[PDB]
RNA sequence: AGCAGAGUGGCGCAGCGGAAGCGUGCUGGGCCCAUAACCCAGAGGUCGAUGGAUCGAAACCAUCCUCUGCUACCA
RNA sequence: ACGAGACUCUGGCAUGCUAACUAGUUACGCGACCCCGGUCGGCGUAACUUCUUAGAGGGACAAGUGGCGUUCAGCCACCCGAGAUUGAGCAAUAACAGGUCUGUGAUGCCCUUAGAUGUCCGGGGCUGCACGCGCGCUACACUGACUGGCUCAGCGUGUGCCUACCCUACGCCGGCAGGCGCGGGUAACCCGUUGAACCCCAUUCGUGAUGGGGAUCGGGGAUUGCAAUUAUUCCCCAUGAACGAGGAAUUCCCAGUAAGUGCGGGUCAUAAGCUUGCGUUGAUUAAGUCCCUGCCCUUUGUACACACCGCCCGU
């Protein structure tokens, strides 16, 4: 019970990052890339494991359970407007992904933007305010 | 883990002391006396020179030590009261003297505690006084008993053998006098 | 020192002007009770009136003007 | 100026359970802050701690709050 | 041919186990109606280089390089 | 004689006066529920102005008392009393090379006037970025963040002239931003008893740049409009930077005041980090001074008078 289990496991490696297992279990997988708090509590709402419990003591049937869930979204009944990712420009289908995919499909885009030669890619490129905001006053830290 | 220097829980007034500023305030200071296990201290606006000030900053530069002359001590209630002011420079090349052989003699003995692996001040004030404050106490010599004593037993093992504190502890803390004090 | 002064309980009797570079301070005649003959004018900060009673911790100053 | 750096420890280990259950039934006041302070662990587990005792009967409630609660231990005699 | 001094911010310099600073130069701000005085903050360092013991050297050790204080060209 | 004062608006009260189905109160009857009474902003009609609305009047004048004062102008405190200093509006002579020719079919002079400095259309710029400064918004957390429940206002505005563009209850669809049929209000009639926020209660969090903070950045979906890329605005999911109470210096204020907090109006097809008002919670300090920065009167000195930001001597 309130006694600590055996084998609790310090340390998670869940899609090759550290993820310790002293925080909440509805945040601990908040430092995943790509999966955020809100993302969190949906995966753990679809998969019956309570919130109130660790990280640390799950089990690896649940482990694996909601990895396989954050790997496969829609096919849980989770609505297609819950997805960082919607109408992919290359494939065209709804796809949440996750932190080094992520981080690749970001680096593409841009890549594709700067091929395009677009005003956005050129101000990504150039290393500028891209949003259309002024920059007369804000933005001093860019360079020395 | 940090002990005090001496035995002296609080320094005797007229005595000159290595002091670090922490903070500066509105009616005085606080400062923080090294060889005194970082007590706070005090120091005046009116106790800083005898002369005009232009600039609050250009002579207390809160971050760098400084040289101060005790004024009043009061052991009921922890409070010390410092002066600047009274400082001579004929005191001073003592003053830092004493500071850096009572602070080498300090991390010589930390060190060899460190690798005895003993973390209780209890255990460190234990330690220390077996090691340093009984030939502290039996040269009479508040500073000058240290740095004499590891000097005159770098060379000679019968001095550094007299204190009866361990057999081990002792000789790796004789070792790691004679490798420093050479 | 060497001098543990012990400390007087005086009863301000009138009210002077307020000295002070900004008007900060205000002069009273304090008398006290232990001697109802004694009377010192003394130099008291903050909000005063006739009838409140001051606790001096040296009863031999006498009291200096604004500067 | 000594920083040491805080670890609050989340779940209980085997000593600091009943070192809990002989010094905090003998102290005259009882907050989860003060036991988290003093016995080094995390606040959800204090709270967790002292409505366990609540629940056994050792732990007198005298001030129920959002903001914090209030404990004291029982009579001697 | 050789012995010692010195190698630190643009310049001058302090520092020896618990550890990159001072004077001054530059830039910016404040004070004033404005300028000069005055005050504050920031940037700028392989501590000449290499290797080693040391828990950990701008420092302890050995070598090399540079400019002076000196014996001097010595077959 | 002007200025001040006097005057005008508003706030604070009168169980007395005048009247309220576009505002209510109290009795009576009907109706619903609970265990003989209680609740109903459910329904309706016998008095009334206690709430609300707004008109005439009243009330405060240093009036009474005790001290200080030539016992004059006045000051201090106290009793009875809703108040014994509510807040604003208006505001004299003399001038400033103060700002406005970009408010004007107010205007002198000068320039241009058909390849126009008039006018109109299309595109762009007014946002552009090594840097500096000013007014501001959000934060640096546990007197706190998130998640539910409970509960309380006042100023306003609202279908427009050539002028097209209003505020919205109710029912359905969709997580949300939104979309479609139906009705009301030219307004104490409808939105609306304006179920506002801050607060209060109860979980989760536990001193960790952390569930603080939301900058930067990617994808998707709606609305306005002829047109949004240099993202109009909004919504959803990710991304999670600096920031640990701020150096020299400097601004504003003393009573329902500062501050916290939200709501209206102005711009508005689309629209508040600005301004102007409104209400809620609600303090610490002070009844003084001329020290700093300045102001009013008198005396004194002056080589200054576009008036000390003056004048003026020498190498």
């Amino acid at each position: 019970s309130l006694v600590i289990p055996e084998k609790f496991q310090h340390i998670l490696r869940v899609l090759n990052t550290n993820i310790d297992g002293r925080r909440k279990i509805a945040f601990a997988i908040t430092a995943i890339k790509g999966v955020g708090r809100r993302y969190a509590h949906v995966v753990l709402r679809k998969a019956d494991i309570d919130l109130t419990k660790r990280a640390g003591e799950l089990t690896e049937d649940e482990v694996e359970r909601v990895i396989t869930i954050m790997q496969n979204p829609r096919q849980y009944k989770i609505p297609d407007w819950f997805l960082n990712r919607q109408k992919d420009v290359k494939d065209g289908k709804y796809s949440q992904v996750l932190a080094n995919g992520l981080d690749n499909k970001l680096r593409e885009d841009l890549e594709r933007l700067k091929k395009i030669r677009a005003h956005r890619g050129l101000r990504h490129f150039w290393g500028l305010r891209v949003r259309g905001q002024h920059t007369k006053t804000t933005g001093r830290r860019g360079r020395t | 883990l940090s002990c005090r220097f001496y035995q002296h829980k609080f320094p005797e007034v007229e005595d000159v002391v290595m002091v670090n500023v922490r903070s500066i305030a509105e009616m005085g200071a606080y400062v923080s006396l090294l060889e005194y296990n970082n007590i706070e201290g005090m120091i005046l606006l009116s106790e800083l020179s005898r002369r005009r000030i232009r600039s609050i900053n250009k002579l207390i530069r809160i971050g760098r030590n400084e040289c101060v002359v005790v004024i009043r001590v009061d052991k009921e209630k922890g409070y010390i009261d410092l002066s600047k002011r009274r400082v001579s420079p004929e005191e001073a090349i003592k003053c830092e003297d004493k500071f850096t052989k009572s602070k080498t003699v300090y991390s010589i003995l930390r060190h060899v505690a460190e690798v005895l692996e003993y973390t209780k001040d209890e255990q460190l004030e234990s330690l220390f006084q077996r090691t340093a404050w009984v030939f502290d106490d039996k040269y009479k010599r508040p500073g000058y008993g240290a740095y004499d004593a590891f000097k005159h037993a770098v060379s000679d093992p019968s001095i550094l053998d007299s204190l009866d504190l361990n057999e081990d502890e002792r000789e790796v803390l004789i070792n790691n006098i004679n490798r420093r004090l050479t | 020192t060497s001098r543990v002064q012990p400390i007087k309980l005086a009863r301000v009797t009138k009210v002077l002007g307020r000295t002070g570079s900004q008007g900060q301070c205000t002069q009273v005649r304090v008398e006290f009770m232990d001697d109802t003959s004694r009377s010192i004018i003394r130099n008291v900060k903050g909000p005063v009136r006739e009838g409140d009673v001051l606790t001096l911790l040296e009863s031999e100053r006498e009291a200096r003007r604004l500067r | 100026k000594v920083r040491d750096k805080l670890n609050n420890l989340v779940l209980f280990d085997k000593a600091t359970y009943d070192k809990l259950c002989k010094e905090v039934p003998n102290y005259k006041l009882i907050t989860p802050a003060v036991v988290s302070e003093r016995l080094k662990i995390r606040g959800s587990l204090a709270r967790a701690a002292l409505q366990e005792l609540l629940s056994k009967g050792l732990i007198k409630l005298v001030s129920k709050h959002r903001a914090q609660v209030i404990y004291t231990r029982n009579t001697k005699g």
